[PDB]
């Protein structure tokens, strides 16, 4: 994925 | 109902552009707020919140046109046309195919620059003023970008045959470059991801693994708050990444994805990073292994299967593994998660106790999940009657979520009626 923010999967 | 801006754009030494304050700001002081220059619901929550307002209200009512986009109330419906006439065709046509999330959102992008009336988020900076990082760029990234870009073509191609039909300075290549590069994953109330959008204006903070500020969201409405005492022409930091990563992992990620190594403190020194990888290598690399697939199974909303999952693990490492590893950390945290939306409150009160003193450690005085997570167990504990472990962590999670979310924010709300429902408890039992 992508996006500042957000889990690290 | 009018204050002043109190941040300004400007040039650094290295980083590119940037975004400093020009007055003194104390923690938990408003900077800016920010709609979205667009936005759209991420692949793993369509049809699970509302496409206009990202809530996650029971019952929605699909689009009869294309059943694809769904909406909280007739309301959001219409609100949402402007940003879905154009993309209604062309998510009939993909069926049963959906286009990645970057094609979406950047499906709607195109048809805002045409706008003409001045949009709020573009207020420091435009999204043509993005930052591209083409020059920096591997060729492997530019072979996916290409992908991408074939991709809309025929994703949009009910709307959009050719280049004349976008304005001329837009480059659909650059345009990926930049999204990949400048876009927000958009967090609900809970901190669960949502949606995706631009925000061009924001998108001017530089990155630190030690931020001065912090973001959280109101649906899709972006406040940005410092988070700590910030000196006049100082400049204001963010972090991009998830706070529970190994020094090594960050690096990996940001130049991956944003051309460029940290050269912040914690970086410098692996700060944590013994930490965070406690335990043995052999044990915990299948638990971070694991975790891919769960967290995917959690961004669609799949609780059952993210529970069932979790506590395999965590009963399988019991013995060897100690909680505050970050891999068997977050199967811990999505244990809890996913017990709460089960309705399964003893369970998620035994894992989410267990999350408490390691995200002390790794996450910063004062850090929008840290203060959530706080509030949740917090909860959890008044459900069980535990009242002075509950007032304890209700205060704290007030005491950091004033600074990051805001006074004005309903979690505070909330908050302030838990605590006073436990303060009575304690002086009365
Ligand atoms: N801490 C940091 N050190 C060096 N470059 C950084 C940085 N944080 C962000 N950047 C740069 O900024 C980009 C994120 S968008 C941030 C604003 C951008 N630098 C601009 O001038 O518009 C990244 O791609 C990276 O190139
Ligand atoms: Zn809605
Ligand atoms: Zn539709
Ligand atoms: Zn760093």
């Amino acid at each position: 994925k992508f996006g500042k923010g957000g889990t690290y999967p | 109902f009018m204050e002043p801006l109190k941040v300004e754009k400007f040039a650094t030494a290295n980083r590119g552009n940037g975004l400093r304050a020009v007055t003194p700001l104390r923690p938990g002081e408003l900077l800016f707020r920010s709609d979205p220059l667009a936005y759209t619901v991420c692949k793993g929550s369509r049809g699970v919140v509302c496409d206009r307002c990202l809530l996650g209200k029971e019952k929605l009512m699909r689009c009869s046109q294309c059943r694809v986009a769904k909406y909280c109330s007739a309301k959001c419906q219409k609100k949402a046309w402007p940003d879905h006439k154009r993309e209604c065709k062309c998510l009939k046509s993909c069926k049963p195919r959906y286009p990645p999330d970057s094609v979406r959102l950047l499906g709607r992008v195109v048809f805002k620059l045409m706008d003409g009336a001045p949009s709020e988020s573009e207020k420091l900076y435009s999204f043509y003023d993005l930052e591209s990082n083409i020059n920096k760029l591997t060729e492997d990234r530019k072979e996916g970008l290409r992908q991408l870009v074939m991709t809309f073509q025929h994703f949009m191609r009910e709307e959009i045959q050719d280049a004349s039909q976008l304005p001329p300075a837009f480059d659909l290549f650059e345009a990926f470059a930049k999204v990949i590069c400048n876009s927000f994953t958009i967090c609900n109330a809970e901190m669960q991801e949502v949606g995706v959008g631009l925000y061009p204006s924001i998108s001017l903070l530089n990155h630190s693994c030690d931020p001065n500020c912090s973001i959280v969201f109101n649906g899709p409405h972006l406040l940005l708050r410092a988070v700590r005492d910030i000196e006049v022409g100082e400049e204001l930091t963010i972090c991009y990444l998830d706070m529970l990563m190994t020094s090594e992992e960050r690096r990996k990620q940001l130049r991956d994805q944003y051309c460029f190594e940290c050269d912040c403190f914690r970086c410098q020194t692996q700060d944590k990073d013994a930490d965070m990888l406690t335990g043995d290598e052999q044990v915990w690399k299948e638990v971070q292994e694991s975790l891919k697939k769960i967290e995917e199974l959690k961004a669609h909303w799949k609780w059952e299967q993210v529970l069932a999952m979790c506590q395999a693990i965590i009963s399988s490492n019991s013995e060897r593994l100690p909680d505050i590893n970050i891999y068997q950390l977050k199967v811990l945290d999505c244990a809890m998660d996913a017990c709460i939306n089960l309705g399964l409150l003893e369970e998620a009160l035994f894992y989410g106790t267990r999350t408490m003193e390691p995200y002390r450690i790794f996450f910063p005085g004062s850090h929008p999940v840290r203060g959530v997570q706080v509030m949740k167990v917090g909860k959890l504990q008044l459900h069980q009657g535990m009242f002075p472990q509950a007032m304890k962590n209700l205060r704290l999670a007030f005491d950091i979520m004033r600074v990051t979310h805001g006074r004005e924010h309903s979690l505070i709300e909330d908050l302030i009626l838990l605590l006073e429902e436990c303060d009575a408890n304690i002086r009365a039992s």
